[PDB]
């Protein structure tokens, strides 16, 4: 069956910047195929469907040309409400086959994380089980270490993340992860503690708290 | 010829053309197409 | 205009078989074509199958061939889809498209969808979310500013709301997305940042509302010194 | 551990071009993104550039990305970062940095050691 | 287009209008698609 690749993955420039990508398939074509512009959870907006064409209503922004294997698709312009993943999509044939997806994103200055942790409260040792959420705020890089520090000690294989897009108003980031243990492993230990580290950041913190206060 | 957004001929596309020449020794002619004809004149005569 | 109207969110057990709907309207319903798609949360796309109401014609990919039919009747101004041998891999948002690309020199691409379903396929039975509070120090305090958040645990079926209630209140909130336990039920994590001359004093609460049953649950959140 | 050093700089006038030079040896470079950090006398530090494997071009910062280049040498461990057309603002002392930790996308600002450059 | 545009089973976008309740002027387009008068006179939107 038919199948595709885009490279690069990934994009990040600044407002205004030109952005270009490609789409390679399985075979060689010269109309047919398709682009789309996509967003995590979001319609998708059509604006190629064959070689080098489009409907009325399709901007002028976006075009595409290419021949054989290889279809370029380029932006003239960028700005942050453009966050999304552009797409290419091919129908020579019925076993229309989607392509892997290349994001688009801003490129800024190095933003320092606001650091806080998450200790815990009676209410949920109750239950049985216990959790504590260390976050990094605001931060432009996709990941920052967030390690485990319990008595000290560098904890790891027993903690949840979660994740957040790029803040189309400032082009920022955020990020965060939560710990869980059991009531009895939460009171075998008598410190708990979170340490970030970032690029644009003078040092490495440490925040902490104990079972005793 | 070459744009092939036709696919279908429900819903066939149409063209207005002028102000150009129409060099038929050349259109309908390479080796691309298949077959041409002419009804009512030749292309010899058409091409003046 | 043109518009596509979908149900509201469904779930069953594993292996059983689902029915749905896509209402159409607007302009003239002969003149419309209807497909289905299924969108994860962040897995590539899923085309199921495709129909013209008008003629009856339909066809359907390799992968949905067999298990999976769509039916859809005029007179009812709305398109169906059947689903068989369900499994917890289709938790998803599920979505009816228009094909209006067949009769203009537009082809085989759609342009106009409805609102979109989200399914869930578990073992899990409907309940509501149990949420609790922390409550931070004031040793930590960042900057002169602290945050506050509660978590939201032991709910299904989705979707969820998590929000504070009304009002400027919200000032600095912000939220995370879920996350589904092993036993079948979803989570949720939410967070507000207060300053120290509004921190406590301001008595904030979490609210959440569980939508599928219309439960609302609220908890309030309370620094230490 | 990560030991890397510059060498170069000094004194230029103002207006000139001049190179940086970052070396380091005993040890693998590929594994991680190398960079540059600055400080003018008295301030806090700020990152300059850095580069990659690829070579998709590189990465800079706001105040040098419009004059400034960076390059880097797998296979001899040697990077190098340009310095176009000094300014008075540009008299500062400057860091060589690994971006500690192996195959990642962020980075951790390791500053190994730094030299002096100064505008006449 | 044989050559480069077909497939094994495939080839379903390509149409064209099979039955019309009369025939067309000369150079005219129709691009309707109601439901033919199959014996009956045609029925709006449903079988039959």
């Amino acid at each position: 069956d038919i199948q595709m690749t885009q490279s690069p993955s990934s994009l990040s420039a600044s407002v205004g910047d030109r952005v270009t990508i490609t789409c390679r398939a399985s075979q060689g074509i010269s109309s047919w195929l398709a682009w789309y512009q996509q967003k995590p959870g979001k319609a998708p907006k059509l604006l190629i469907y064959d070689a080098s064409n489009l409907e009325t209503g399709v901007p002028s922004r976006f075009s595409g040309s290419g021949s054989g294997t290889d279809f370029t698709f380029t932006i003239s312009s960028l700005q942050p409400e453009d966050i999304a993943t552009y797409y290419c999509q091919q129908y020579d044939n019925l076993p229309l086959t989607f392509g892997g997806g290349t994001k688009v994103e801003i490129k800024r200055t190095v933003a320092a994380p606001s650091v806080f942790i998450f200790p815990p409260s009676d209410e949920q040792l109750k239950s049985g089980t216990a959790s504590v959420v260390c976050l990094l705020n605001n931060f432009y890089p996709r990941e920052a270490k967030v390690q485990w520090k319990v008595d000290n000690a560098l904890q790891s294989g027993n903690s949840q993340e979660s994740v957040t897009e790029q803040d189309s108003k400032d082009s920022t980031y955020s990020l965060s992860s939560t710990l869980t243990l059991s009531k009895a492993d939460y009171e075998k230990h008598k410190v708990y503690a979170c340490e970030v580290t970032h690029q644009g950041l003078s040092s490495p913190v440490t925040k902490s708290f104990n079972r005793g206060e | 010829f070459n744009a092939t957004r036709f696919a279908s001929v429900y819903a066939w596309n149409r063209k207005r053309i002028s102000n150009c020449v129409a060099d038929y020794s050349v259109l309908y002619n390479l080796a691309p197409f298949f077959t041409f004809k002419c009804y009512g004149v030749s292309p010899t005569k058409l091409n003046d | 205009q043109v518009q596509l109207v979908q149900s509201g969110a469904e779930v069953k057990k594993p292996g059983s078989s689902v029915k749905v709907s896509c209402k159409a309207s607007g302009g003239t319903f002969s003149s419309y074509a209807i497909s289905w798609v299924r969108q994860a949360p962040g897995q590539g796309l899923e085309w199921m199958g495709r129909i013209i109401p008008i003629f009856g014609t339909a066809n359907y990919a390799q992968k949905f061939q067999g298990r999976v039919t769509i039916t859809a009747d005029e007179s009812t101004s709305t398109a169906y889809m059947e689903l068989s041998s369900l499994r917890s891999e289709d938790t998803a948002v599920y979505y009816c498209a228009s094909l209006a690309s067949y009769s203009s020199g537009w082809e085989d691409v759609f342009d106009i969808w409805g609102q979109g379903t989200m399914v869930t396929v578990s073992s899990a039975s409907t309940k509501g979310p149990s949420v609790f509070p922390l409550a931070p120090s004031s040793k930590s305090t960042s900057g002169g500013t602290a945050a506050l958040g509660c978590l939201v645990k032991d709910y299904f079926p989705e979707p969820v709301t998590v929000s504070w209630n009304s009002g400027a209140l919200t000032s600095g909130v912000h939220t995370f997305p879920a996350v589904l336990q092993s036993s079948g039920l979803y989570s949720l994590s939410s967070v507000v940042t207060v300053p120290s001359s509004s921190l406590g004093t301001q008595t904030y609460i979490c609210n959440v509302n569980h939508k599928p049953s219309n439960t609302k649950v609220d908890k309030k959140v309370e620094p230490k010194s | 551990q990560v030991q890397l050093q510059e060498s170069g700089g000094g004194l230029v006038q103002p207006g000139g071009s001049l190179r940086l030079s970052c070396a380091a040896s005993g040890r693998t470079i590929s594994r991680y993104a190398m960079s540059w950090f600055r400080q003018a006398p008295g301030k806090e530090r700020e990152f300059v550039a850095v580069a990659r494997r690829s070579g998709d071009g590189a990465f800079y910062a706001d105040s040098v990305q419009g004059r400034f280049t960076v390059s880097r040498d797998d296979a001899k461990n040697t990077v190098y970062l340009q310095m176009n057309s000094l300014k008075p603002e540009d008299t500062a002392v400057y860091y060589c940095a690994i971006d500690s930790d192996t195959f990642y996308s962020g980075s951790y600002d390791y500053w190994g050691q730094g030299t002096q450059v100064t505008v006449s | 287009s044989n050559k480069l545009d077909s497939k094994v089973s495939g080839n379903y976008n390509y149409l064209y209008r099979l039955f019309r309740k009369s025939n067309l002027k000369p150079f005219e387009r129709d691009i309707s698609t109601e439901i033919y008068q199959a014996g009956n006179k045609p029925c709006n939107g449903v079988a039959g």
